[PDB]
RNA sequence: UAGCUAGUAGGUGGGGUAACGGCUCACCUAGGCGACGAUCCCUAGCUGGUCUGAGAGGAUGACCAGCCACACUGGAACUGA
RNA sequence: CCCGCAGAAGAAGCACCGGCUAACUCCGUGCCAGCAGCCGCGGUAAUACGGAGGGUGCAAGCGUUAAUCGGAAUUACUGGGCGUAAAGCGCACGCAGGCGGUUUGUUAAGUCAGAUGUGAAAUCCCCGGGCUCAACCUGGGAACUGCAUCUGAUACUGGCAA
């Protein structure tokens, strides 16, 4: 393009919306949940998979995948909720905070002991 | 038409060059014959001459060493549709310095080298390789 | 009115002064006309931490400024040799 | 002394009526550490033969880059297909700042410091020949000297 | 702070002597050297470049003992400073209170002179100092005080210190346990093994 | 001195009032190119002595009425 | 978001401020602004700076300084330099 | 801030170990149990899932997320592109804009020199000083990349006349 092009009417820029309608920029919301989903992979896997439908605060409905072995997650409860997107099932942009609030955390794990967040034991 | 004869013929003396004439011919003016000197005095171009009243016009030879051509590369800077002005400390070193530039002044057109001791800025015209 | 008062601009239990002409209605450290010199009272054995423009604070009480007390025992333990 | 280390390796295919048979590349520098730098290319069956006809084919192609110091001297332009490269000359220190298959072809060159970058797409096949011709390109004060006066 | 581990585990992983245990037999039954050791370290890793950057780093770190973010920041500092960035750095680096007593030879190990170092025994201009990450100035003095006078620590490092090389920067001196620095370190004097420039390389990226 | 600038008028006639607009060149602070610029401000004159279409200088004094704060001294090329 | 604006734009005479002033009054003119963004919408306190990148830039206005506008929500003044 | 008391005492954790990127072997699980940032790994031999032992990286902290910039030459001025990919209007004709052949004088409006006033003090930077060492405070310079005025320069554009 010639400068003249560019003075009658400059450059432009593009908004790239993010990734998380969670919006407002908080890495942590509280949501209360309730009840319980179980869905199939897409084809080049298959398996089993937890989710969960939580209803916000800000007046947002989704739905976030709970990570670990077993949960305590029946009706209403409170959880916390994290950014991350899970790219199997379709539908979820979402995990849940294990060993936080109401979700208690996993037993007997022993490496890599920091996340799913369990009462590490000093014996 | 035509907008500027410095390009035209810049841009014939590139062609010539790459295409191994050993003449090229132009109309000629003031700045022509100016720019033909300073290039003279520093030694790119062979010689020049100049006839005719009512249509002058200019030749030049170009150099040789031996079959790699001398001009290696030549582009104008400043355009008809976009002005270039440098102040005193701005003027740029092609080539760091082993190149030329042309510059013209308010006491003429000359070298680079005489504006930084005169200390003087003015235009820019074209960077020879 | 126009005074010379004393303005800090040091870190916790470790002051360091700047003896500045401002107006009475401003803040400590805020807005100033012009700065005249500093004052170190910890200092150390080196002779330097103590410097003023006579000729500066001269011309200010020549204008109509006052003074204030510490800045004035300063001046008297200095003044031009004392 | 020459010097030699490799750069990269990628399988091929041809497809032929029984089915898919393979072979091997790759792609190899040489240097004295006081520029006069190659390359070659080859191939063959299998690895350990094919880096060895790689670097007995690089042994010609040989061309002289003048150097200066430790640094380059002015700054040069590189094209080929689709890639280009920029230099710079940073006297003294600072070492050497580059992409990768970038490093291996400047490092066996001698200059100990240097800076430079690579613009577009960067496939290393490509990529080389664009440092070889740009050093080419080259010129020392005393080339220039030598048609113009001084 | 500090490694507090095996430092043979290093010194073998590294494939050179570290200087770092220094006693008396600096022979074989107490290094095994080229093992690199763990499970099953007998194969060659074959390193690659990257490889080979991190591991120059890791020994020019654990040879001088200090962690990263003191060594961050002296790259900060030396590469502010004018001049040549690798030699600036090593001379800077060489210049810590700890590495220069061990020069001197009032000890056997960098990490002895350090524990040395915090337990106030060092002594200059007739003022103690702490901490080894002091900068010591051109033209001064080290010595130690009375109270760690007549320790048979220092007399076995005065005795063990000659079977070393007694760099021509500093003076030897001990006449009197007593000692005097003189001038900067520069190149000539130290070991070439280190390869100053790809530490550079290592933080351009 | 005084300091001046020059203009043209293109505009109308009102009871003791003439409009003048004024050019200069500048360089865009991010292409380098050279635009024409215009600028417009209203005058208090006397006995409406400049037309339509005329070159004529101009001076601010003391603020008369709104938008009016420049008034004419001199006039050059009278006419077309 | 393509046409906006009658105290709206000037002139004449009176009244009111510390002061010129459509700051207000009665009269006379037919105007002023606009494609080099007027009116109309959504959005936000502004700078010395901060962060990032080599430079150009791009986001941002946390504390410390400078200046404004604000004291339950709407309006008025007395008093006083 | 100094001096004294037998006193090893009172004091270490957290991520990763297929490629991208530093480091691997066994047992149980066997399209279920599951990971993961992209490639994707799992039906009997997992260097990728769970445990054990070793190794690797930082350490009074380490990983997870949210948000900003460069890698992005992926808004391209310094620095890209339009035969076949995302891209040249269906063609012409012409206001408002932009840009102009070639001489000689005049003009100082651009432009360039020099001086003056002004770009508040913190910070950013360079020489030093101090708090046992730095963080932190501070003495003197440096730039605030402009603005305005005055005196000069006349090769190129600009206004003038032939």
């Amino acid at each position: 393009a010639t400068v003249n092009q560019l003075v009658r009417k400059p450059r432009a820029r593009k908004v790239a919306k993010s990734n998380v309608p969670a919006l407002e920029a908080c890495p942590q919301k509280r949501g209360v949940c309730t009840r319980v989903y179980t869905t199939t992979p897409k084809k080049p896997n298959s398996a089993l998979r937890k989710v969960c439908r939580v209803r916000l605060t800000n007046g947002f409905e989704v739905t976030s995948y709970i990570g670990g072995e077993g949960h305590n997650l029946q009706e209403h409860s409170v959880i916390l909720i994290r950014g991350g997107r899970v790219k199997d099932l379709p539908g979820v942009r979402y995990h849940t905070v294990r060993g936080a609030l109401d979700c208690s955390g996993v037993k007997d794990r022993k490496q890599a002991r920091s996340k799913y967040g369990v009462k590490r034991p000093k014996a | 038409s035509m907008q500027d004869p410095i390009a035209d013929m810049l841009t014939r003396i590139r062609n010539g060059q790459a295409a191994n004439k050993a003449a090229v011919t132009m109309p000629s003016s003031k700045l022509k014959v100016a720019i033909a000197n300073v290039l003279k005095e520093e030694g790119f171009i062979e010689d020049f001459k100049v006839e005719g009243d009512t249509k002058p016009e200019l030749e030049l030879t170009l150099k040789y060493f031996q079959g790699k051509a001398v001009v290696e590369s030549i582009q104008r800077v400043s355009r008809p549709g976009l002005r270039i002005y440098k102040r005193k400390d701005e003027l740029p070193k092609v080539m760091a310095g082993l190149g030329i530039a042309v510059v013209s002044t308010s006491k003429g057109v000359m070298t680079d080298r005489a504006a930084r001791q005169a200390g003087l800025g003015g235009e820019i015209i074209c960077y020879v390789a | 009115m126009v005074t010379i008062r004393l303005a800090r601009h040091g870190a916790k239990k470790r002051p360091f002064y700047q003896v500045v002409v401002a107006d009475s209605r401003n803040a400590r450290n805020g807005r100033f006309i012009e700065r005249v010199g500093f004052f170190n009272p910890i200092a150390s054995e080196k002779e330097e931490g103590t410097r003023l423009d006579l000729d500066r604070i001269a011309h200010w009480v020549g204008q109509g400024a006052t003074i204030s007390d510490r800045v004035a025992a300063l001046i008297k333990e200095v003044n031009k040799a004392a | 002394e020459l010097q030699e280390k490799l750069i990269a390796v990628n399988r091929v295919s041809k497809t032929v009526k029984g089915g898919r048979i393979f072979s091997f590349t790759a792609l190899t520098v040489v240097g004295d550490g006081n520029g006069r730098v190659g390359f070659g290319y080859g191939k063959a069956r299998e690895v350990p033969a094919a880096i060895q006809k790689a670097m007995e084919k690089a042994r010609r192609n040989m061309i002289n880059v003048a150097l200066n110091n430790g640094t380059l001297q002015h700054p040069v332009k590189g094209v080929h297909t689709g890639s280009r490269v920029f230099m710079q000359p940073a006297s003294e220190g600072t070492g050497i700042i580059a992409g990768g298959a970038m490093r291996a072809v400047l490092e066996v060159a001698g200059v100990h410091n240097v800076l430079a970058k690579a613009y577009g797409s960067t496939n290393p096949i490509n990529v080389v020949r664009a440092t070889i011709d740009g050093l080419e390109n080259m010129n020392s004060p005393e080339m220039v000297a030598a048609k113009r006066g001084k | 702070a500090r490694y507090l581990g095996p430092k043979l585990k290093l010194s073998r992983r590294e494939g050179t002597d570290l200087f770092l245990k220094s006693g008396v037999r600096a022979i074989d039954t107490k290094c095994k050297i080229e093992q690199a050791p763990g499970q099953h370290g007998a194969r060659k890793p074959r390193l690659s470049d990257y490889g080979v950057q991190l591991r120059e780093k890791q020994k020019v770190r654990r040879i001088y003992g200090v962690l990263e973010r003191q060594f961050r920041n002296y790259y900060k500092e030396a590469a502010r400073l004018k001049g040549n960035t690798g030699e600036n750095l090593l001379a800077l680096l060489e210049g810590r209170l700890d590495n220069v007593v061990y020069r001197m030879g009032f000890g056997a190990t960098r990490a002895e002179a350090r524990q040395l170092v915090s337990h106030k025994a060092i002594m200059v201009n007739g003022r103690v100092v702490n901490i080894a990450s002091y900068q010591v100035s051109p033209n001064d003095v080290v010595s130690i005080r009375e109270k760690a006078k007549k320790q048979s620590r220092v007399k076995a490092a005065l005795e063990l210190a000659e079977q070393r090389e007694k760099p021509t920067w500093l003076e030897v001196d001990a006449g009197k346990m007593e000692g005097t620095f003189k001038r900067k370190p520069e190149r000539s004097d130290l070991s070439a093994d280190i390869n100053e420039h790809l530490i550079v390389e290592l933080y351009s990226k | 001195k005084i300091r001046t600038l020059q203009g043209r008028v293109v505009s109308d006639k009102m009871e003791k009032s003439i409009v003048v607009a004024i050019e200069r060149f500048v360089k865009h602070p991010i292409y380098g190119k050279f635009i024409k610029r215009t600028t417009k401000l209203h005058v208090h004159d006397e006995n409406n002595e400049c037309g339509i279409g005329d070159v004529v200088e101009i001076r601010e004094c003391r603020p008369l009425s709104k938008t009016k704060s420049w008034t004419l001294v001199r006039v050059v090329e009278k006419a077309v």
